[PDB]
C-alpha cells in the first residue's frame, strides 16, 4: 500500500489511452501512393581512420562533420574535399560520444572517463585546445549535445540528466525518473525541451527550464539504444536490441506505428530522420543499414556498408548526403 | 590544377595523416591487458605487486615491454554493455577466492561469472590468465573446518594440494571453443613472482597467434 | 600574445650579404606557413617570398628568385631570410607575416614590426583616386580593379583587403572579399564580381584614415596594388 | 594441329596466373584487418607474378613452335636474362617469407619490436638488387651453356634457398610438435599444410634445376621431355597465389567479401 | 514511503493531458509530410549538375 493505488491507476490510464481514439493507421494510408524502392551508392571513403569509431556528429552548412574513434583522436573531416581540418588528441582513449555545436567555435567529446570536455577550434594561437574539463557524474557517459553557445545537455550511465552549464561549470538541473541506465538523447528543433531513453525499455521526455518529466512512455519491449527527432518535433522514433522501431506522439501518448520484420532479428544502434520526414534510416548489426518509410512502413532499398560493423549514421540539415560510420574505422559518404 | 589555397590545405592534409600514421604504428606496438574481478578479490595485491571515480589505467615497462593494464572496478553499470570496448585486448586476467566459499555463495557467484564471460558472443578469441590468491590463507581453513562443500559430490580426499587440483581442473573447464587456453596460477602474495609468469603467458600467446598466421597452427 | 619581433636592418654597401631573422612567441610556429612582404621606401608593396608549414613547398618572385633564400627552424621559432647582391632598388623595409591555410581560414591576419634596410603574365591591380576629401560620419567606398576574373569555380573569390594606419604595421580587414575578420567593427563591409570589388564603409570616424590595399591570392606570384589614403578635409 | 591446344593451354595458364595475381593484389589492399607489415611481402611476390608470365611465356611460345627465334641476335640476351630476373626473384621471395616466419615465430617477443615498413621495404630492394646483380651479367635464341655460369647461378639462385625452407619448416615442424605435448584434430592438419606447403615448391622446380645442372662438364643425353621440365619451372609460378592464400582465412574472408 | 509520493505525485502530472485524437495527429503529419515532401534530395534525386559529389 498503496501499490494498488499505483497499479488501478495504470490500468485506468491505459484504459484512458486505449478509449482516446479508434485509430490504428493501418485503414489509413493504405490507399496513399507509396514511393518507389530508393537505391544508393558510395560516393565518398574517408579512410583516416586505425581503430574502432562508435559515434559522429554532422556540423551547421553541412560540409563539415566530426567523428570519434577508440584510438582518442577527434578528426574534423571536410565532406566535399576529404581532407582532414583538425587532428584532435584526446586525454583519455576511451571515448563513447563526440557532438558538433552549432557554432563550429566548440566540440563536445567524451567516453567511459565520466567526462565528456568541450574544445575550442577559433583561437588566436591556431591550435585546438582544452576548454574545459567537466566532472559530475559517476557513470560512464552517452551523449552530450549542445544547446547553446555555452549550454550542454549530458546522459551518463548513473541513470542522470543534468544539462551542464560551461562558464560557471557547474550542475545546474538534475533529472532522476529513469532509474535505468540511459543510452541515447535527441533535442527537439525548440530548444525548450527533449527526450531521452533508457534501459528498461522506457522512454521519458523532459523540460529544459523545469526539473520533472511529463509522459515517461514505456511503450517498448527490450531496451532502447537511439532517439532522433524529426522535424515538428513529435515523432523521435527510436530502435533498440528487439529489432524494432517505434515512433510515439507527444499529444497521442501512444504507440503508433511500431515497425517490426520477421525476416531481421537483429540489434539497432542509431537512427535518424530525413529533412522531409519521409524515409528514416536505421543501422542494424548484421552489418547492413537499412531505409524505411515513415508512412507506409514498408521496406526499402537494403545498404552495402558496412564490412565490421555499421554502428553509426547521421543526415545533415539540408538532406543533401547521409553519412554512415562502422568499426572498420571507414566513414562513408552516401547521396 | 585546382587551386592555390587548396594545395596548401591538401599539403597539410597529407602531413597530418603521416603524423597520425607514425602515431598509431608506435601504439601498435604495445600490449594491453583487462583485469577482471568480484567481491574481495585480490585487487589490492595485484595493483601493489605491479613491480577518480572511473576506470584505472596503469602503465608499466618490463623487459622491453609496455604493459598496459586496466581494470574496471568502479563502474556501476551493467557488464553486458560497454564490454566490446575491449574486445581488442590481448588477455584478461580473473582473480577468485578462495577461501571465500561460505560467505556472502562467493566461489560459486565467481565461476558462474567466469562461465558466462567466457561463453558470449563476440569475446572468445581472448585468453584468460586465471589466480589462485590467498594460497597460503585457505590452507588452516581447510584443516581445521573440512572440507566439504556446499559444492556437493566432490567424493575426493582431504588436504591439501588435491582439493587446489580439483578446483583448478573445474575451473579449467566449460572452456567450449576450442585454441583458446587458460593459464592457472597460486599465489601466496608474499614474494614477486607474478610477472615472471604473466610475461611467460604473454609471450606464450604472442607465439600462438604468430605461429597462427602460417595457421600451420 | 601573438608578437613578432626583428632586428636585421642597417646600412649596407651595394653588393652586400645581409640576414634577416624575425621569431614568433605567441603561438604554435611549426604549424604555420611564412609569407615575406617588402614595402618601397615612399609608397608600394610587393612580395617576396613564401615557405609552407612542413617546408616542402617553396615560391619566388620574379625579380627575387636566384638571389635570396628563405629557411625557418622550428624548434627555435625562428625565420631567416638571406639578402645576396642585393642592388640599389633593394632598398626597402620588411614584414614577416603568418598564414594558415585550411577550410574557412584568416590568412594574412597578423603583421609584424617591419625592419628598414638601406642601400648605397602576371595578375595586375589599379586603384583610383588616391586622393579622396571626406568628412566623419559620412559614408565612403574605395574600388580597385582587377585584369582577370577572380571567381573560382568553387564559389569562391581569393581576394583580401588592408588597411596601413599611418606609422604603423597594417592589418587585414576583409578576406574572401565576403566576410569578416574577427577584431574589426561591423561597418566594414566589401562585395563585387568576378572582377570590380568595392568597399561600403558606414559612419566613417576619425581614426580609419590608413590607406588601402586589395589583394589576389588566385594564383602565384600574389601581386599588390596602388593603394589609395583618405584625408580630413 | 596440336598447335591450337598447346596454344589454347597456354592461354588458359597465363590467364590463370594473372587472376590469381590481381585477386592477391586485391584482396591484400583495401582491408583494414588483413593489412599487416608482413602482407606487402607477398605483394611484391605477385608484383612480379603479375607480368612475368606477359614477358616470359608467350616469347616462350614464339620459339619451340616453329623452330626459329624471329627476332635477330637482339634482343635474345635481354630476354634470356630478362627471364632468369624474373623468374630467380619468384624462387628468392618465396624463400623470404618462410625466412620471415621462422624469424617471427621464434622469439617473437625481440622480433616484434623491428617490424616495421620500413624494414620490409629495405628487405624488398635488397632482394630485387641481389636478384638483378646475379641476373644481367654476361652481360636460334636458347638457353645459356657457358659452364662458368650456370654451375653457379644455379646454386646461389636454388639451393641457396632450398635448404633454407626445407630447414626453416622442419624446425617449425620441430615446434610445433613442442608447443602440443580439437587437438587431434589440428594434429593431422597442420603437418598436411606444412607438407603441401614445402612439396609444391620441391616437385616442380627440383627437377628442372636438377637437370639443368646435370648438363655442366659432367653431362649426359636427356630425353626432350626437359622441355617437359621447362614449364614446370612456370607453372609453379601460377600457384604461389593460392597455394600460400587459401590457409589463412582472412585472406578468405576478404576473398569471400569480394567475390560475392 | 517517500519514493512512492514521487511517484504518484509524478503520475499525476503525468495524467494531466488534454488530449488531441490521434487521428488528428496522424492527419497533421501527412499534411506535414506531403507539404514538404518537395525539398528533400532523398525522393527526388538532384540532376548532374547542382550535386556537391561528383
Ligand atoms: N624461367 C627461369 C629460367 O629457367 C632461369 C632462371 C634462373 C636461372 O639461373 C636460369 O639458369 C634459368
Amino acid at each position: 500500500q498503496l501499490r494498488q493505488e499505483a497499479e488501478q491507476l495504470k490500468n485506468q490510464i491505459r484504459d484512458a489511452r486505449k478509449a482516446c481514439a479508434d485509430a490504428t493507421l493501418s485503414q489509413i494510408t493504405n490507399n496513399i501512393d507509396p514511393v518507389g524502392r530508393i537505391q544508393m551508392r558510395t560516393r565518398r571513403t574517408l579512410r583516416g581512420h586505425l581503430a574502432k569509431i562508435y559515434a559522429m556528429h554532422w556540423g551547421t552548412d553541412s560540409r563539415l562533420l566530426v567523428s570519434a574513434s577508440q584510438d582518442g583522436k577527434l578528426i574534423i573531416w571536410d565532406s566535399y574535399t576529404t581532407n582532414k581540418v583538425h587532428a584532435i588528441p584526446l586525454r583519455s582513449s576511451w571515448v563513447m560520444t563526440c557532438a558538433y555545436a552549432p557554432s563550429g567555435n566548440y566540440v563536445a567529446c567524451g567516453g567511459l572517463d565520466n567526462i565528456c570536455s568541450i574544445y575550442n577550434l577559433k583561437t588566436r594561437e591556431g591550435n585546438v585546445r582544452v576548454s574545459r574539463e567537466l566532472a559530475g557524474h559517476t557513470g560512464y557517459l552517452s551523449c552530450c549535445r549542445f544547446l547553446d553557445d555555452n549550454q550542454i545537455v549530458t546522459s551518463s550511465g548513473d541513470t542522470t540528466c543534468a544539462l551542464w552549464d560551461i562558464e560557471t561549470g557547474q550542475q545546474t538541473t538534475t533529472f532522476t525518473g529513469h532509474t535505468g541506465d540511459v543510452m541515447s538523447l535527441s533535442l527537439a528543433p525548440d530548444t525548450r525541451l527533449f527526450v531521452s531513453g533508457a534501459c528498461d525499455a522506457s522512454a521519458k521526455l523532459w523540460d529544459v527550464r523545469e526539473g520533472m518529466c511529463r509522459q515517461t512512455f514505456t511503450g517498448h519491449e527490450s531496451d532502447i539504444n537511439a532517439i532522433c527527432f524529426f522535424p515538428n518535433g513529435n515523432a523521435f522514433a527510436t530502435g533498440s536490441d528487439d529489432a524494432t522501431c517505434r515512433l510515439f506522439d507527444l499529444r497521442a501518448d501512444q504507440e503508433l506505428m511500431t515497425y517490426s520484420h520477421d525476416n531481421i532479428i537483429c540489434g539497432i544502434t542509431s537512427v535518424s530522420f530525413s529533412k522531409s520526414g519521409r524515409l528514416l534510416l536505421a543501422g542494424y548489426d548484421d552489418f547492413n543499414c537499412n531505409v524505411w518509410d515513415a508512412l507506409k512502413a514498408d521496406r526499402a532499398g537494403v545498404l552495402a556498408g558496412h564490412d565490421n560493423r555499421v554502428s553509426c549514421l547521421g543526415v545533415t540539415d539540408d538532406g543533401m548526403a547521409v553519412a554512415t560510420g562502422s568499426w572498420d574505422s571507414f566513414l562513408k559518404i552516401w547521396n | 590544377t585546382l587551386s592555390a589555397e587548396e594545395r596548401a590545405a591538401l599539403e597539410r592534409s597529407k602531413a597530418i595523416e603521416k603524423n597520425l600514421k607514425e602515431d598509431g604504428i608506435s601504439a601498435a606496438k604495445d600490449v594491453k591487458l583487462l583485469l577482471l574481478g568480484a567481491g574481495e578479490s585480490g585487487k589490492s595485491t595485484i595493483v601493489k605487486q605491479m613491480k577518480t571515480t572511473g576506470i584505472v589505467e596503469t602503465h608499466f615497462t618490463f623487459k622491453n615491454l609496455h604493459f598496459r593494464l586496466f581494470d574496471v572496478g568502479g563502474q556501476r553499470s551493467e557488464r553486458k554493455k560497454w564490454i566490446h570496448c575491449f574486445e581488442d585486448v590481448t588477455a584478461i586476467i580473473f582473480c577468485v577466492a578462495l577461501s571465500g566459499y561460505d560467505q556472502v555463495n562467493r566461489m560459486h557467484e565467481s565461476l558462474m561469472l567466469f562461465d558466462s564471460i567466457c561463453n558470449n558472443k563476440f569475446f572468445i578469441d581472448t585468453s584468460i590468465i586465471l589466480f589462485l590468491n590467498k594460497k597460503d590463507l585457505f590452507g588452516e581453513k581447510i584443516k581445521k573446518s573440512p572440507l566439504t562443500i556446499c559444492f556437493p559430490e566432490y567424493t575426493g580426499p582431504n588436504t591439501y594440494e588435491d582439493a587446489a587440483a580439483y578446483i583448478q581442473a573445474q575451473f579449467e573447464s566449460k572452456n567450449r571453443s576450442p585454441n583458446k587456453e587458460i593459464y592457472c596460477h597460486m599465489t601466496c602474495a608474499t614474494d614477486t613472482n607474478n610477472i615472471q609468469v604473466v610475461f611467460d603467458a604473454v609471450t606464450d600467446i604472442i607465439i600462438a597467434n604468430n605461429l597462427r598466421g602460417c595457421g600451420l597452427y | 600574445d601573438v608578437q613578432l619581433v626583428e632586428s636585421g636592418g642597417g646600412l649596407v654597401q651595394p653588393g652586400g650579404s645581409r640576414k634577416l631573422s624575425c621569431s614568433a612567441s605567441g603561438f604554435a610556429f611549426s604549424s604555420f606557413g611564412m609569407h615575406w612582404v617588402r614595402q618601397a621606401p615612399e609608397k608600394g608593396l610587393e612580395w617576396v617570398a613564401y615557405i609552407s608549414s612542413g617546408s616542402g613547398t617553396i615560391y619566388y618572385a620574379d625579380t627575387v628568385k636566384g638571389r635570396f633564400t628563405i629557411s625557418r627552424d622550428d624548434p627555435k621559432n625562428t625565420l631567416f631570410l638571406q639578402m645576396t647582391s642585393l642592388r640599389s632598388e633593394d632598398t626597402a623595409m620588411y614584414y614577416c607575416v603568418r598564414s594558415i591555410y585550411y577550410y574557412g581560414s584568416s590568412p594574412f591576419d597578423f603583421w609584424g614590426q617591419g625592419t628598414t634596410l638601406t642601400v648605397s603574365s602576371d595578375i595586375v591591380m589599379t586603384q583610383a583616386t588616391s586622393s579622396v576629401p571626406v568628412t566623419p560620419g559620412e559614408s565612403v567606398s574605395i574600388s580597385c580593379r582587377s585584369s582577370k576574373s577572380l571567381l573560382h569555380s568553387n564559389g569562391n573569390t581569393y581576394l583580401y583587403w588592408f588597411l596601413q594606419r599611418p606609422g604603423q604595421s597594417p592589418q587585414l580587414l576583409i578576406y574572401r572579399m565576403s566576410n569578416l575578420a574577427s577584431g574589426v567593427p561591423d561597418r566594414f563591409s566589401g562585395s563585387g564580381s568576378g572582377t570590380a570589388f568595392t568597399l561600403t564603409i558606414s559612419r566613417l570616424e576619425a581614426e580609419d584614415v590608413g590607406v588601402y590595399y586589395c589583394m589576389q591570392h588566385l594564383e602565384y606570384p600574389l601581386t599588390f596594388g596602388a593603394g589609395t589614403k583618405l584625408e580630413l578635409k | 594441329q596440336v598447335t591450337l591446344t598447346l596454344v589454347c593451354l597456354a592461354g588458359l595458364l597465363m590467364l590463370l596466373t594473372v587472376f590469381g595475381n590481381v585477386l592477391v593484389i586485391i584482396a591484400v589492399f583495401t582491408s583494414r584487418a588483413l593489412k599487416a607489415p608482413q602482407n606487402l611481402f607477398l605483394v611484391s611476390l605477385a608484383s612480379a607474378d603479375i607480368l612475368v608470365a606477359t614477358l616470359v611465356i608467350p616469347f616462350s611460345l614464339a620459339n619451340e613452335v616453329m623452330g626459329y627465334w624471329y627476332f635477330g641476335k637482339a634482343w635474345c640476351e635481354i630476354y634470356l636474362a630478362l627471364d632468369v630476373l624474373f623468374c630467380t626473384s619468384s624462387i628468392v621471395h618465396l624463400c623470404a617469407i618462410s625466412l620471415d616466419r621462422y624469424w617471427s615465430i621464434t622469439q617473437a617477443i625481440e622480433y616484434n619490436l623491428k617490424r616495421t615498413p620500413r624494414r620490409i621495404k629495405a628487405i624488398i630492394i635488397t632482394v630485387w638488387v641481389i636478384s638483378a646483380v646475379i641476373s644481367f651479367p654476361p652481360l636460334r635464341c636458347e638457353i645459356n651453356d657457358q659452364k662458368w655460369y650456370v654451375i653457379s647461378s644455379c646454386i646461389g639462385s636454388f639451393f641457396a634457398p632450398c635448404l633454407i625452407m626445407i630447414l626453416v619448416y622442419v624446425r617449425i615442424y620441430q615446434i610445433a610438435k613442442r608447443r602440443t605435448r580439437g587437438r587431434q584434430n589440428r594434429e593431422k592438419r597442420f603437418t598436411f599444410v606444412l607438407a603441401v606447403v614445402i612439396g609444391v615448391f620441391v616437385v616442380c622446380w627440383f627437377p628442372f634445376f636438377f637437370t639443368y645442372t646435370l648438363t655442366a662438364v659432367g653431362c649426359s643425353v636427356p630425353r626432350t621431355l626437359f622441355k617437359f621440365f621447362f614449364w614446370f619451372g612456370y607453372c609453379n609460378s601460377s600457384l604461389n597465389p593460392v597455394i600460400y592464400t587459401i590457409f589463412n582465412h582472412d585472406f578468405r574472408r576478404a576473398f569471400k567479401k569480394i567475390l560475392c | 514511503i517517500a519514493q512512492a509520493r514521487k511517484l504518484v505525485e509524478q503520475l499525476k502530472m503525468e495524467a494531466n493531458i488534454d488530449r488531441i485524437k490521434v487521428s488528428k495527429a496522424a492527419a497533421d503529419l501527412m499534411a506535414y509530410c506531403e507539404a514538404h515532401a518537395k525539398e528533400d534530395p532523398l525522393l527526388t534525386p538532384v540532376p548532374a549538375s547542382e550535386n556537391p559529389f561528383r
